[PDB]
């Protein structure tokens, strides 16, 4: 699989510049952006993110430029809808880029 | 070439000599501000017991021909070189 | 204690409105330890708008 | 077991002993807050540490603490 | 008279010390610890590079040395004659001779008795009258060795030669010729 | 020239460059009549892509050994590759930011501020957008004043 | 009662816990029942002894399969092509072509191929034989068990050290500053004069004859009359021709810069004067503090008196002696930090300057170093980051440090967290913008809109280091100027003829490709230090939650309440931080593989031209370079690949594991659990079966660093199989 499917048949998404498909090339990328960023979200919980949001609050603050509404992370359930929901479209937005360049070309 | 037993008798005594009459109102009034301690309270006395007017210890001899011998030493060994600028 | 409704600093560090403005509800007169009570605009993590404060945690200003 | 400690910043609204799931904490009398009232631990053995008494109180900051500490059959929700 | 017109002149600088037209506006003598040790090397600098200037001046004034031009010789050449020896004996005997007169500074501005011997500092009414002289001969000389430093890495020429440069052609060549602006 | 890196006005490689790409679509156009619709726009790609190299001739960019464009960041031979556009950012940036702020601050003082994050003043924030025009001159300003900071 | 023996509390846990706490629980002293100062220490100190002799064990490992293993004497005559023996390998699960195809150099069986780069380290250190490799692991093993020895030794209260012996810092940076740095670089200088440097003439020098070998024809004359220039009379020729006779000088000392023109490494006359020069720095330095003696320094006076006037720095130094030598994680800390700075420095050093005879004709063994130390130099520093927090936790003393730089350091922490948040946001916006911007050009077919800034400022660098390529003339590229004058009779003509060689490494060539990837690097940097330093600050308190510090360094979460707090502890701080290690050293290892891969393959206009877009990493970097590894096996037949590709899937194997102890989470597996152990006691014939230690799932904490050990480890070696795989 990692070799006669993966690697042989990827050959036509991965040189797809400079033609009609290179919009395949620009998604193939784009899908692994947004599949590697939910691991940010899937990995990590608001604990972090709440002080950071601290610190970055005390910034606004410092300038006169706090928001009235409290600046807060993402609750725990939202930060696993948002993993799963990236790393579905990443993944599937990926597969799809690769058969449809590689089937057309 | 100088020749090697000039400059190291001369560089020794040049800093001995400054050693035994300048730097001492510098050196031996931050020698009792400084007091090494840690988080609360042997010194060899025997070493630093000494017949002199002003108490020059061993130490003090091994310290101060040390500056002596890096600069005869230093004098003698840049001389070999032939550095043009 | 402080007067009604009067603008007051927080000075307890370890409160979320540190160093923040509140307004006075009422000071309670008895023996109790924390009895100015403040209500802010602004919530705090746990819902919360009000809290109860000693006369060592707050100025006036 | 955990350990669960009651401040002296407690106003006794009961929310803590309301919301727990185990009855660890119960209500004393007292002589510091408006509500002549204050919340205690006397049953930490029993204990599991799942943190609703915290989520449940309104002080600012909480009144009650949960120190998860040494970690016995009951502490670890354990019916096997 | 302070440095610039209108401007107050701060807290730290009595007017009692010589020569205070009111410039700190880094504000590096707030602190009067650290203002007793500028007043004391502002003098020195100020008194070194008065003989500093007068000296590299002296060279080439008469004769055809120059002060840039001057340690070439690492056989040494003082008023034209010979010399006493090379590097080594002069690091030495000029180490010691320094290291032991500084170092015996247990810091003083006027030490006086022996370097006053013909004695002016006397007379206190006119013993400040000197100290703001001591200073502005000190500053403006100070400024004049930085600008002997400057035009050289500029040009080669050298001190005299650039000022006789200048008269000759004062329009063409000044300063606008060089880099420090383009 | 600057890092040894050619012109783009005189290089091989980039003029080559112009050749490759022009001469991709001159073997597409082949396949099309000189009347029909995608002839007019592989035509006008052509002059258009032909213009495009043109106008980097023309502007002065330094052309490597690779044949493509590199930028210069620091001082003048090439001023309008960064120092330029650079201002251009930090001002409309600049703008943006301070919009923004004497909106947030506008409402501050108003019983619920949070009301006007969602439901937009859109004509209080359309008077501000406009005022923001001048907006260094006020930054500047209240700096000195010292309102600037809490 | 019951093993944890150290831990009461752990060890009445009726669970499967109990087991695993018990395993993470071991090398935390402060943490175990009954526990002083003292014992901390002597546990401490032990266990260097104990680290040291299973140090010492296995480099004499190393060195007994090369010599036993091995075709070191097959290298030493031919060193260019012959490929060096690491281990020889008896495996029963190997097939019949599979004995055939590890049969490789002059092998009686299968072998596995050296990248360790311990051959030329060896062989340009003097090492010629067999017997050499013997002895020196005989005596390294002696060292082991003298090490073992000496760790039980000062176990017995006749020779257990006072706590205050511990805290005498001074004596400690006297002897190390002057012997073990000092001493112990001289006495290596002897090695390389007595030892090296002859063997490279040719002149084989033995324990049995060194003393009757003169090294210079009149030594130790100059030494002690003050004429060390006739230690540099004449170095060995441009036509030297290593480890042989043929164009070798009788210079001991020199200054020469640049390379051996046949090996490519510097020259062991240049590493005998650094050696002796930085061991006469050190041995001069190393009488500083005060001891015994009355001379040297006061280390609290010093830090005290360091507070500058009108307090823009508060109190300045004043209590960090105390808060330090009463801190061991501050040691820890510092030390770390340090250490991983300086083994990223090696790494950065020796490939630019390689120092051994016939590396860097090594391909596989520079990248497999080159990666070795910058993975070793993060793990490291997100270690000194991690006893950063654990300071600030259980050490600090806040009223003894009072208005210090370290009280003020936790005083503006919002500003320090939120201007590294800009400074990691700028980067990563515009960065990725311009390579994102990079490739819709290229996909566009115009790649000639591509922004590609040229790297103006390094180029300016190697400009003043003296390369000539880019036309600036400045510092030792300009004939006129004083610093070219002034060397150019000492070292700058071995050093400019290095440096303008391109086909080295020194100071390569840089473009637009090059600038885009160090922002990258610098993102990774900034990010990670972010993570790091905000764990480390608001590992004491923060606003969601005041009294962190009563709690310690790792914890769950504090609840679902008010919000909800996951990863709110410095532990989690710090695992969140591993990632960017990762992803960052991941970044610069390839930066380093390619731009070198590209210059071995002979065509650089490859790397300048795809690396200024990531397809072009993904295409001509990854996609490329995997094709014979991923072939290693077929349906059709096998090469000698095999373990590599074997390795790379196993790689990949684990490091999808650790996504899932990283995403699912206990309460899932706790009821599966919980379902399972019914299922067990109402089984019949397993009933009889019953466990002693009750089954549970895996703690938070557990599941947090399991994840983080499988990641970690499927990284490194995936990408170790693709690094030698593909080098190779
Ligand atoms: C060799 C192969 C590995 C074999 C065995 C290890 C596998 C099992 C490990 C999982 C267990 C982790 C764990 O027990 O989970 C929990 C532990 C312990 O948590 C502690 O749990 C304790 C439990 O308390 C109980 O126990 C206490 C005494 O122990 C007291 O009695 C206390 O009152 C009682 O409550 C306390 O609550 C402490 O506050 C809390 O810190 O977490 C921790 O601290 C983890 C322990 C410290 C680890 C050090 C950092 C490691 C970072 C590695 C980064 C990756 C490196 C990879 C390099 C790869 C290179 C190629
Ligand atoms: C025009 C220049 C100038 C002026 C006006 C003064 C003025 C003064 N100097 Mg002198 N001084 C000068 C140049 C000058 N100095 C230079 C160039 C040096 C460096 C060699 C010194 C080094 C110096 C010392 C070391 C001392 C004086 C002293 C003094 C004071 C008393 C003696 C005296 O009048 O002389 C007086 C305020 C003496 C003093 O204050 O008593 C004193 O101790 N000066
Ligand atoms: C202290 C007073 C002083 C005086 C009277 C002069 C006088 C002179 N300087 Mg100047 N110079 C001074 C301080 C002084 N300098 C200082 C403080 C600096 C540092 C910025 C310089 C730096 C400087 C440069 C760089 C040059 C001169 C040069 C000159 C000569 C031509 C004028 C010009 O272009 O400038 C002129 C004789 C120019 C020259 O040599 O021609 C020249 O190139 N000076
Ligand atoms: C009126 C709008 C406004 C203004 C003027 C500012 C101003 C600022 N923000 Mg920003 N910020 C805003 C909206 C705004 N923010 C919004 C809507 C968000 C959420 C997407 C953020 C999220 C944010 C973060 C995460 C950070 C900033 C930071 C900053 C500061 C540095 C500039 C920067 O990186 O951006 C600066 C004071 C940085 C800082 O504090 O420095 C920083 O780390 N801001
Ligand atoms: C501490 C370092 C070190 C390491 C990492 C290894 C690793 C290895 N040794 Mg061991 N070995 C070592 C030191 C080490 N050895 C030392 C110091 C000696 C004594 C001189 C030996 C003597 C030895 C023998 C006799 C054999 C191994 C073998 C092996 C292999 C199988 C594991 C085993 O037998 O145990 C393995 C590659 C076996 C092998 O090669 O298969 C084998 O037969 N080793
Ligand atoms: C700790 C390391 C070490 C040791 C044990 C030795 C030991 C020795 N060296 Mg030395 N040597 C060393 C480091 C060392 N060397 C270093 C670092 C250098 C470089 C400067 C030299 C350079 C050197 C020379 C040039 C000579 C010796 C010589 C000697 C011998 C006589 C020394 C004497 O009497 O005075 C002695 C066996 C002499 C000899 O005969 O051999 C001799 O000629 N050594
Ligand atoms: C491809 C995946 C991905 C992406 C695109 C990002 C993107 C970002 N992360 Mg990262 N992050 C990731 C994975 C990723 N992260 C993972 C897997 C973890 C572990 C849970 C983290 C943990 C993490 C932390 C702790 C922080 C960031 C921060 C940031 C921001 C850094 C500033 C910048 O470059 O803009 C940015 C939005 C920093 C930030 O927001 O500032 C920050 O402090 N990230
Ligand atoms: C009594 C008296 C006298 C005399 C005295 C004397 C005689 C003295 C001497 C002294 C001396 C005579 C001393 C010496 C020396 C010292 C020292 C202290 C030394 C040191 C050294 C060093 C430190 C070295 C170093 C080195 C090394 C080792 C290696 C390499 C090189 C070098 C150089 C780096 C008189 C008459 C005058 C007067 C009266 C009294
Ligand atoms: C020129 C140039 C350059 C350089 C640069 C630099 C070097 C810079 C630096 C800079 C810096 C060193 C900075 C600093 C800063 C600081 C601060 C402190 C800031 C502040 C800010 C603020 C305060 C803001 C405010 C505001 C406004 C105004 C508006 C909007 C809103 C806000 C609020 C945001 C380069 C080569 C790159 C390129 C070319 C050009
Ligand atoms: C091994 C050997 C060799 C060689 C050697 C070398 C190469 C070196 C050595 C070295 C050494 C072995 C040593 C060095 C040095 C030492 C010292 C020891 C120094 C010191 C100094 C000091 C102690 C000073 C002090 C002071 C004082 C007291 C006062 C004031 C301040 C000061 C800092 C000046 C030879 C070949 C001959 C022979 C065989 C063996
Ligand atoms: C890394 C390595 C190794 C190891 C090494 C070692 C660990 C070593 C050690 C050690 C050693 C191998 C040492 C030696 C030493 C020697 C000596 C040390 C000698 C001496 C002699 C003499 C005769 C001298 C004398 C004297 C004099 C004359 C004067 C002054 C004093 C004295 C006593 C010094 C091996 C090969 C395995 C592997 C590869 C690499
Ligand atoms: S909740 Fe907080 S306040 Fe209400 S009772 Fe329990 S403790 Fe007292
Ligand atoms: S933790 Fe859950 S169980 Fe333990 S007390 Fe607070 S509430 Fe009752
Ligand atoms: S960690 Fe698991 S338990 Fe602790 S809070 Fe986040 S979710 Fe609730």
């Amino acid at each position: 699989w990692l070799r006669d499917f993966l690697w042989a048949q990827s050959s036509q998404v991965i040189q797809s510049y400079g033609s009609a498909l290179s919009a395949y090339g620009l998604i193939f990328l784009g899908a692994h952006f947004v599949w590697a960023f939910s691991l940010m979200f899937l990995f990590s919980g608001r604990g972090y993110w709440q002080e950071l949001i601290e610190s970055i609050v005390w910034a606004h603050n410092k300038l006169k430029v706090a928001p009235a509404i409290q600046p807060r992370a993402l609750s725990i359930t939202q930060g696993r809808a948002v993993g799963v929901a990236h790393y579905l479209l990443g993944g599937i937005a990926t597969t799809w880029s690769f058969f449809l360049a590689r089937i057309i070309s | 070439a100088l020749d090697p037993q000039i400059v190291i008798s001369g560089s020794t005594a040049a800093f001995l000599a400054i050693g035994r009459f300048v730097f001492l109102g510098y050196q031996r009034r931050f020698d009792s501000t400084v007091g090494p301690k840690t988080t609360g309270a042997q010194k060899n006395s025997t070493i630093f017991a000494t017949n002199d007017p002003a108490g020059f210890n061993i130490i003090d001899v091994a310290g101060w021909g040390a500056l002596g011998h890096a600069v005869g030493f230093a004098v003698l060994a840049i001389n070999s070189l032939q550095g043009a600028n | 204690g402080p007067k009604r409704g009067s603008l007051v600093k927080i000075l307890r560090p370890e409160s979320y409105w540190f160093n923040q403005v509140g307004k006075v509800v009422s000071v309670d007169q008895s023996g109790v330890r924390y009895p100015v009570v403040v209500r802010f605009e602004n919530q705090n993590y746990a819902g919360v708008t009000t809290n109860n404060y000693a006369l060592d945690e707050v100025v006036a200003a | 077991a955990h350990i669960v400690k009651i401040y002296d910043t407690c106003i006794g609204c009961t929310q803590c002993v309301r919301a727990c799931p185990l009855d660890v904490l119960e209500m004393v009398p007292w002589d510091g807050c408006k509500a002549s009232q204050m919340a205690s631990a006397p049953r930490t053995e029993d204990c599991v540490g799942c943190k609703r008494c915290e989520t449940a109180c309104p002080t600012d900051f909480l009144s009650v603490r949960v120190y998860l500490g040494s970690e016995s059959t009951r502490s670890m929700g354990l019916s096997y | 008279g302070n440095w610039l017109p209108g401007s107050d002149a701060p807290a730290w600088l009595p007017d009692d010390l010589p020569g205070n037209y009111g410039f700190d506006p880094l504000s590096l003598g707030k602190e009067p610890a650290s203002l007793k040790r500028f007043t004391e090397s502002e003098v020195i600098h100020g008194r070194w590079a008065m003989l500093g200037v007068a000296g590299s001046l002296a060279v080439e004034l008469l004769g055809y040395g120059n002060w840039y031009d001057a340690p070439l010789w690492a056989k040494a050449t003082w008023f034209g004659i010979e010399v006493p020896f090379d590097l080594n004996a002069l690091l030495a005997f000029e180490f010691v001779a320094m290291a032991a007169a500084e170092g015996q500074r247990g810091g003083v501005v006027y030490p006086g008795g022996a370097f006053d011997p013909l004695g002016f500092a006397k007379d206190s009414s006119k013993s400040g009258e000197l100290k703001l002289k001591e200073i502005k001969n000190g500053r403006l000389a100070m400024v004049a060795f930085l600008g002997f430093v400057a035009q050289h890495a500029a040009t080669g020429k050298g001190p005299i030669a650039a000022l006789g440069e200048h008269l000759a052609n004062p329009w063409g060549a000044n300063f606008a010729t060089n880099g420090i602006s383009v | 020239d600057i890092a040894g890196l050619t012109p783009c006005s005189e290089s091989k490689a980039y003029a080559k460059l112009e050749k490759k790409e022009l001469k991709t679509l001159e073997k597409r156009l082949k396949q099309y009549e000189a009347d029909s619709a995608p002839a007019v726009a592989l035509k006008a790609t052509m002059e258009r892509t032909k213009a495009r190299f043109a106008n980097y001739a023309k502007a002065g960019l330094l052309c490597g050994n690779d044949g493509l464009p590199h930028l210069i960041a620091d001082p003048y031979g090439h001023a309008g590759e960064v120092f330029i556009p650079t201002f251009g950012f930090l001002y409309v940036a600049g703008y943006i930011g301070y919009v923004g702020r004497q909106y947030l601050i506008a409402v501050k003082g108003e019983a619920k501020p949070t009301d006007k994050e969602i439901i937009i003043d859109v004509p209080l924030a359309t008077k501000l957008a406009w005022q923001g025009a001048g907006w260094p001159l006020a930054a500047v300003q209240e700096l000195q004043r010292g309102t600037l900071l809490e | 009662k019951l093993f944890p023996k150290f831990s009461q509390g752990l060890a009445q846990d009726p669970t499967t816990r109990r087991i695993w706490y018990g395993l993470a629980m071991a090398h935390d002293f402060e943490s175990h029942d009954g526990m002083t100062e003292e014992n901390l220490y002597q546990k401490i100190f032990a266990s260097h002894f104990g680290q040291l002799s299973i140090i010492f064990l296995w480099t004499s490992g190393n060195l007994f399969h090369v010599a036993w293993q091995g075709n070191f004497e097959q290298w030493v005559t031919d060193p260019v092509h012959i490929r060096p023996i690491a281990h020889a390998i008896w495996d029963p699960h190997f097939g019949q072509p599979a004995v055939e195809a590890f049969t490789r150099g002059g092998a009686s069986g299968p072998v596995n191929i050296s990248t360790s780069g311990v051959y030329q380290w060896w062989y340009t250190i003097g090492m010629r034989t067999n017997q050499d490799l013997y002895v020196g692991s005989v005596f390294l093993a002696l060292v082991s068990a003298i090490f073992l020895f000496a760790g039980w030794l000062h176990l017995q209260p006749n020779f257990q050290p006072s706590l205050s012996w511990f805290k005498d810092a001074e004596s400690r940076l006297n002897h190390h500053l002057s012997g073990l740095f000092g001493v112990s670089s001289l006495a290596w200088t002897g090695h390389l004069v007595h030892v090296a440097i002859p063997e490279s003439r040719g002149q084989h020098v033995g324990w049995d004859n060194f003393l009757s070998v003169l090294p210079h024809p009149q030594g130790l004359t100059p030494f002690f009359t003050g004429n060390w220039a006739a230690y540099a009379q004449s170095p060995d020729t441009a036509s030297h021709v290593f480890g042989t006779a043929q164009g070798s000088g009788q210079a001991i000392l020199t200054f020469l810069g640049g390379f051996h023109p046949q090996t490519q490494s510097l020259w062991l006359t240049d590493m005998a004067h650094h050696h002796l020069a930085i061991a006469v720095i050190f041995i001069v330095a190393g009488h500083m503090y005060r001891t015994n003696f009355g001379i040297g320094h006061r280390m609290q006076a010093i830090l005290e008196a360091h507070t500058p006037p009108s307090g823009s720095l508060g109190a300045g130094h004043k209590g960090l002696f105390d808060t330090v030598n009463n801190s061991l994680h501050f040691q820890l800390g510092l030390a770390l930090a340090s250490v991983g700075t300086i083994t990223s420095l090696v790494a950065q050093h020796m490939y630019s300057l390689p120092p051994y005879a016939f590396q860097a004709i090594d391909f596989t063994t520079q990248a497999a170093l080159y990666t070795h130390h910058q993975y070793i130099a993060g793990f490291i520093m997100c270690g000194a980051f991690a006893h950063g927090a654990i300071f600030f936790i259980r050490d600090y003393d806040p009223e003894q440090n009072k208005g210090n730089v370290l009280a003020r350091m936790l005083d503006h922490k919002e500003a320090l967290i939120s201007h590294l948040s800009w400074v990691s946001l700028f980067l990563g916006f515009h960065t990725l913008g311009l390579y994102v911007h990079n490739d819709v050009m290229q996909a566009f077919g115009t790649p000639e809109k591509q922004i590609l800034i040229e790297p103006v400022f390094a180029q300016w660098i190697q400009a003043a280091h003296g390369k000539a390529l880019y036309g600036f003339d400045f510092l030792l590229s300009s004939k006129t100027s004083a610093a070219f004058a002034n060397g150019q009779s000492l070292w700058l003509p071995g050093w400019l003829d290095a440096i303008n060689n391109n086909q080295n490494s020194l100071f390569l060539t840089i473009g637009p490709g090059d600038f885009l990837v160090h922002h990258a690097i610098a993102l990774g940097l900034h990010t990670t230090t972010l993570i790091l330093v905000k764990g480390a600050l608001d590992a004491r308190g923060s606003k969601l939650m005041p009294d962190k510090k009563d709690f310690g360094y790792s914890f769950p979460c504090d609840g679902p309440g008010r919000g909800g707090t996951c990863d709110i502890s410095a532990y989690d701080a710090f695992y969140l931080a591993v990632f960017w290690m990762l992803n960052t050293i991941g970044w610069v290892t390839f930066y380093w593989h390619w731009k070198h891969l590209t210059l071995w393959q002979g065509n650089v206009a490859q790397f300048d031209e795809s690396s200024t877009y990531l397809m072009g990493w993904l295409r001509d970097y990854l996609w490329l370079n995997s094709s014979q590894l991923i072939n290693g096996y077929n349906p059709f037949g096998m090469n000698s690949l095999s373990v590599w590709a074997w390795t790379f899937l196993f790689g990949h194997l684990i490091y999808a594991t650790g996504f899932m102890f990283l995403i699912s989470w206990r309460g899932y597996w706790q009821e599966l659990i919980e379902t399972l152990v019914w299922a067990h006691e109402k089984t019949p014939l397993a009933n009889l079966v019953y466990w002693k230690d009750k089954p549970v799932a895996l703690s938070i904490v557990q599941a947090r660093l399991v994840g983080l050990a499988h990641f970690s480890v499927g990284y490194i070696f995936t990408y170790a199989a693709f690094l030698i795989a593909s080098t190779s």
